[PDB]
């Protein structure tokens, strides 16, 4: 059939496999009849621009442990439909701004295993149907205010072995998991990292008063006592 | 504890050095153009 | 406010180097100290005053000569940029 | 049982084995019913800090030819009954 790669396996109802193949880059010849592709175990180590192209009704996208090192922002071409993405594994050091945006149904995303030092606000995009994220495996040290501000909907997330540093960088942080209780399982494998005063303590457990000194915003009060003094 | 700074509101110390300076400056300038105005 | 009362005129001891450093030094760490909060911003500017050290030794009359006065006055200025 | 990891191998008396999985990183879900761990033949590269929280029960520990580079200071987390470690055949170039 002509909608199914050569060198892959596909079966009816447009789900196609093309793992254990060792294929050195995206095979061609996509077609919108397929629903879900897996391309995990192999050595596409870049990704060209508009390399899933054609394929505008696909669902499942999966690049687990594939060496994926850098992702170009139009790679993500023709896949408004894409709702699951599998990334983790891999060695994503920086993520282009912009490269998520078309990505409107996503509900899965991975990142697991990588080596993101950091991830930036504008670097997950407008994520409105996103409902979980998985970070774990990451140098992510601390996420930045209003990363977390464009995913109304995320309501499940993953930060197992990251090196957070525990101060007010992470305040978001902590406000977004004092209102979704993380099971008891994953909050103890959540610890801070340093410094040392605040080794082997929970996020979970850091509450107000133990960050009443961080940078409060500005208020009306203070905003005239600094211009008067 | 520690890492107490999450931004910077470096403003506040200038614009109150800022402010302190240009006040005296005005209300001094102000302060001569009466004396010439009378 | 000492310097200022006998200040002779008001505009021109508003724009000398001292009032300046003390202008740009001293609401700073006063709003650090409400803040509870310090930035290391204009500080380095204390080191301006460096610089009126002729004048706090001629009124002192420890020194007289003109050469030390001029080698102090170099010295000063220099240490202080 | 909840005390064993999904991908590996565990048996009465808190031995547990992951060897020859692959695992990219430590296993989560420690447990202080474990008393002996082995995770040889991994790539485990990088460790995170307190990796090992929660087993603080756990016995003899083994990273041999895991590819080990460096070790945070409080990677070890929850281990003050460790009493056998083994970071040999590794590329430590530092502690
Ligand atoms: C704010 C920062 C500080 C602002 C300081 C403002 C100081 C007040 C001011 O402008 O008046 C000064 C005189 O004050 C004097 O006689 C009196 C000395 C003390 C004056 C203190 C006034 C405080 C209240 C002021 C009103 C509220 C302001 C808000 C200067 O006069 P003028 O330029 O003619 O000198 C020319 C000279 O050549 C005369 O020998």
């Amino acid at each position: 059939a002509p909608d199914c790669p050569e060198v892959c396996t596909c079966v009816p109802g447009g789900l196609a496999s093309c793992s254990a193949l060792s294929l050195p880059a995206v095979p061609p010849g996509l077609s919108l009849r397929l629903r879900a592709l897996l391309l995990d175990h192999n050595r596409v180590r870049a990704l060209p621009p508009g390399a899933f192209a054609g394929a505008g009704a696909l669902q499942r996208l999966d690049l687990r442990e594939n060496g994926l090192h850098s992702v170009h922002v139009r790679a993500f071409w023709g896949l408004g439909a894409l709702q699951l993405l599998d990334l983790s594994a891999n060695q994503l050091e920086a993520l282009a701004p912009g490269t998520f945006a078309p990505l409107r149904a996503l509900r899965n995303l991975s990142l697991a295993g990588n080596r993101l030092a950091r991830l930036e606000p504008a670097a997950l995009g407008a994520l409105p149907l996103l409902r979980s994220l998985s970070l774990q495996d990451n140098e992510l040290a601390a996420l930045a205010p209003g990363l977390l501000g464009r995913l109304p909907a995320l309501d499940a997330l993953h930060l197992r072995g990251n090196p957070w540093g525990c101060g007010c960088a992470l305040r978001p942080l902590c406000a977004w998991l004092r209102r979704h209780p993380l099971p008891a399982s994953e909050a103890e494998t959540v610890l801070c990292v340093w410094p040392g005063r605040l080794t082997l303590s929970p996020l979970t457990a850091f509450s107000d008063a133990a960050f009443s000194h961080c940078a409060q915003p500005l208020a009306l009060r203070d905003l005239a006592v600094v211009y008067t003094l | 504890p520690c890492d107490s700074r999450g931004q910077r509101m470096w403003w506040a110390f200038l614009a109150s050095s800022m402010v302190t300076f240009f006040g005296g400056l005005f209300i001094i300038l102000l302060w001569r153009t009466l004396k010439y105005l009378w | 406010g000492l310097r200022f009362i006998a200040a002779n005129d008001k505009l021109w001891f508003w724009l000398e180097v001292n009032s300046v450093v003390d202008f740009f030094t001293v609401p700073p760490v006063f709003v650090s100290v409400y803040l509870n909060r310090s930035w290391l911003g204009l500080r380095f500017l204390r080191a301006l005053r460096l610089i009126q050290f002729s004048e706090i030794l001629q009124f002192l009359n420890i020194l007289k000569t003109s050469n030390s006065i001029k080698l102090v006055n170099l010295l000063s200025i220099f240490i202080s940029t």
